């Protein structure tokens, strides 16, 4: 969309995939106020609002948080406490035609600087002086919007440039669309510290036999202890023991007598620890 | 366009008795042959619920408007597929963001949205006597959403749409809860081959979905599908059809779960006194004897509060109305 | 605050008269330096013509010389470039530009084709001339 | 104010490693943004390469991936970039340039290669790599 009517879109109830915008180093500029591309992956978010806009490569500057300009101005505002990420790519090669693009349209002058991400679609001639301008083409009384070259041998500066604004909302309660977990591999037959879906224990996973119902995930014994839960990747329940623990106890016959000692462990098999069970 | 629905007579409302019904998986928590009581917004055993009707005969097209205060329990007899879905919402009047569910016969449509809703919402699927064919014709709910946050719409599916003669088949029964900023949905499918009335047995409910909503919903109405073949306000025919509404209450139940982990039986714990031993005793069988349930107390009512009387009274009359200032 | 106003511009045809009009707001026109430029693709603004001084006097760059005619009219403050024979080689957009004050600098005699000589900058029309036009 | 003040430069071989250091004062260099950008004769200037986060996360650009490592050195107050493999494509004037910084703007990331987003601008040092260098 052009710059003056910059299109919002409503991204939520999804996973993010940040680092892959992040890792892709194509973009020209990657301005990110108030977080961070690593912390946005791992942080969880409500919603978020990507305005997408064709602007000149010197207008990229304009746009941003605390930046003042004539784009800024009259066609998208940047509030300087919103954090959120803006990306800029070149886009000469594709917006640009022999001829010129002039397809695109910015508001030159407005009777009031927008306000924060507000858009406006007023197509008025604007009136400068005393005298109406009554609609119609006159001296003082010229149209708001106004072409953009964009061609192809055009300067990098006055370069069409494509920018995505990326507005992270976390007013409402849940983080729905929020961020990804890359899960780590998963390992059996070992006492190790376990966190699924966000419940953490330490243990030994094992094969179960037990079967749950579809929408079930976690189960409990008496007195509300875990026994089970179900790994969501592949669908299946894996049995929760923890890992041997107990009492060591020392058997002697007495310094008085001798020195040799003997030592019991109490409930815990030793296989992995004359050894007699 | 939607326009008020003409030839629609008034009659009290009926009601009818739950007989243990309402039962619902309360947590994510497997448990095999264990007796589990859990303190949760349940539907009391053998309640009086709301019955509405929908039959030919008037013409029974009952879709009123009803409180949602802090969960709904709802049943559907039905042969015919006549409910679509439902509404919940605050004012239901564009001001407030309001929900929609409806089954329209091709996908399964979630939305939490601002919408213009009229008094009269209902679905229409028009029958063609030239051919064997039903479709969905006329969708009279909404007019407009401006300021729209939550949509989803499921992979699209087919179903009969033709009304067969003889009893209801199928029983659908659902549980709406609204806590925390999440809105759950409890669903179960029954096949019963009774006429007119509520089945008894148990059957416990699974959930369906916990959607991530967060808003304010006091409010709520059914969503029905009519049968067109006259006038568009009275050449309508709403098809025989029974919904049943009960509202959840805080209360504690005894589950028991099987081997399988599945709920075979329940027990309320204010319901009887029998029953009301058995949660305390944490069994469904009790031994004979005299068992300490719990305590009886009178609660106090007219506050009362006693002062002195003839309190010096301080001169004010002399002080303001005085002769000479 | 200064503002400038570019009118006029487009596709013409070889040979064809146009004129810009430059509207000034907030500044008198008489007293500051009056500049065209014209910038071409992926080439920095170059000026065309200029206002010399105050009473009027104008010089003109060799290329546009005769074919680029400037005329200021203090009454609607605005700034008319006429171009004739207008040519493809011509053919870039053209800015209006704001020198310093003459009674400010003191400058009585000022022209300068570089643009940052200029500190108040117009928008500029794109002025396109083709044989198909 | 802020100053800066590029060293370093030169002729160097092909594949020569050249170290070019960004003297800072008057301002702190991890609050800043720092990005190393290089100028081509005729060329606008282009980014190589730049401290994305006040941490000191770095970002390179494909062209100098690898061959470019840019790393900053608080107590001294000189942003070092280190040019590996240079080439006579890479012949060409390096200016460091200061971004806003880290925590006036909340910025946590920041990389602009266009030269407009920089506040201010380093006088730079021409780089050339040559064979007979
Ligand atoms: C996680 O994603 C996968 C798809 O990316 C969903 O199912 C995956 O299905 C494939 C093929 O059916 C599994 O690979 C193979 O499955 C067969 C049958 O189980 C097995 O015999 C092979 O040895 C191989 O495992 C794949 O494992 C499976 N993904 C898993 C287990 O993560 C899967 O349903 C997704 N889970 C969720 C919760 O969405
Ligand atoms: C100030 O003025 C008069 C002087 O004689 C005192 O007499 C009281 O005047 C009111 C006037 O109607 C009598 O009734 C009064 O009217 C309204 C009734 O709604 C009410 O707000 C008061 O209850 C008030 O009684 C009243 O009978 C009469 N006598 C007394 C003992 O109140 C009066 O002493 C003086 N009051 C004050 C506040 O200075
Ligand atoms: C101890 O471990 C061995 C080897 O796995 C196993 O055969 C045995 O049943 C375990 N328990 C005992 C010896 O009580």
């Amino acid at each position: 969309a052009s710059v003056y009517a910059w299109n919002r879109k409503r991204i939520s109830n999804c996973v993010a995939d940040y680092s892959v915008l992040y890792n892709s180093a194509s973009f020209s500029t990657f301005k990110c106020y108030g977080v961070s591309p690593t912390k946005l992956n791992d942080l969880c978010f409500t919603n978020v609002y990507a305005d997408s806009f064709v602007i000149r490569g010197d207008e990229v500057r304009q746009i941003a948080p605390g930046q003042t300009g004539k784009i800024a101005d009259y066609n998208y505002k940047l509030p300087d406490d919103f954090t959120g990420c803006v990306i800029a790519w070149n886009s000469n090669n594709l917006d640009s035609k022999v001829g010129g693009n002039y397809n695109y349209l910015y508001r030159l002058f407005r009777k009031s600087n927008l306000k924060p991400f507000e858009r406006d679609i007023s197509t008025e001639i604007y009136q400068a002086g005393s005298t109406p301008c009554n609609g119609v083409e006159g001296f003082n009384c010229y149209f708001p919007l106004q072409s953009y070259g964009f061609q192809p041998t055009n300067g990098v500066g006055y370069q069409p440039y494509r920018v995505v604004v990326l507005s992270f909302e976390l007013l409402h309660a849940p983080a729905t669309v929020c961020g990804p977990k890359k899960s780590t591999n998963l390992v059996k037959n070992k006492c190790v510290n376990f966190n699924f879906n966000g419940l953490t224990g330490t243990g030994v996973l094992t094969e179960s036999n037990k079967k749950f119902l579809p929408f079930q995930q976690f189960g409990r014994d008496i007195a509300d202890t875990t026994d089970a839960v179900r790994d969501p990747q592949t669908l299946e329940i894996l049995d929760i023991t923890p890992c041997s623990f107990g009492g060591v106890s020392v058997i002697t016959p007495g310094t008085n007598t001798s020195n040799q000692v003997a030592v019991l462990y109490q409930d815990v098999n030793c296989t992995e620890v004359n050894v007699f069970q | 366009q939607c326009v008020n629905l003409t030839t629609r007579t008034q009659l009290p409302p009926a009601y009818t008795n739950s007989f243990t019904r309402g039962v619902y998986y309360p947590d994510k928590v497997f448990r095999s042959s264990v007796l589990h009581s859990t303190q949760d917004l349940f539907l009391p055993f053998f309640s009086n619920v709301t019955w509405f009707h929908a039959i030919h005969v008037t013409k029974r097209f009952d879709n009123p408007v009803l409180p949602f205060n802090d969960g709904v329990y709802f049943a559907s007899t039905e042969k015919s597929n006549i409910i679509r879905g439902w509404i919940f919402g605050t004012t239901l009047d564009s001001k407030t963001q309001s929900l929609l569910i409806v089954n329209n016969a091709t996908n399964v449509v979630i939305k939490v949205c601002e919408f213009q809703f009229c008094n009269d919402p209902f679905l229409g699927v028009y029958y063609h006597k030239n051919n064997k064919s039903w479709m969905e014709s006329e969708f009279r709910v909404y007019s407009s959403a401006n300021n729209c946050t939550f949509e989803y719409v499921s992979q699209p599916f087919l179903m009969d749409l033709e009304g067969k003669q003889g009893n209801f088949k199928n029983l659908r029964e659902f549980v709406f809860k609204n806590i925390d900023g999440y809105f759950k949905i409890y669903s179960k499918h029954t096949p019963i081959n009774l006429v007119r009335d509520l089945p008894q047995g148990f059957s416990a409910l699974e959930p369906l979905v916990d959607l991530p909503i967060g808003i304010n919903i006091t409010r709520f109405q059914t969503l029905l599908a009519l049968h067109r073949s006259g006038d568009s306000s009275s050449g309508w025919t709403a098809g025989a059809a029974a919904y049943y509404v009960g509202y959840l209450q805080p209360r504690t139940f005894l589950l028991k779960y099987n081997e399988n982990g599945t709920i075979t039986d329940a027990v309320d714990c204010a319901l009887d006194p029998l029953s009301e031993t058995k949660c305390t005793l944490k069994s469904f069988t009790v031994e004979k004897g005299i068992y300490q349930t719990s305590n009886f107390r009178v609660q106090p009512t007219e506050s009362i509060v006693r002062f002195p009387n003839i309190t010096n009274l301080c001169p004010f009359g002399e002080v303001f109305n005085a002769t000479r200032f | 605050q200064v503002q400038l106003v570019e009118s006029g511009g487009g596709l013409v045809q070889p040979g064809g008269s146009l004129r810009l009009s430059c509207a000034a707001s907030g500044f008198t026109l008489d007293d500051y330096a009056i500049g065209w430029f014209r910038q071409a693709p992926g080439k920095e603004r170059e000026g065309v013509s200029f206002i010399t001084s105050s009473d009027g006097s104008t010089y003109y760059v060799d290329s546009v010389k005769g074919r680029f005619t400037i005329s200021r009219d203090n009454a609607k403050n605005t700034v008319y470039l006429q171009m004739n024979s207008l040519t493809p080689e011509d053919t870039a957009i053209y800015y209006c530009a704001v020198g310093p004050s003459f009674s400010y600098t003191g400058s009585t005699y000022y022209r300068s084709e570089l643009p940052w000589d200029y500190d108040y900058w117009g928008q500029g029309t794109q002025v396109t001339v083709s044989s198909g036009g």
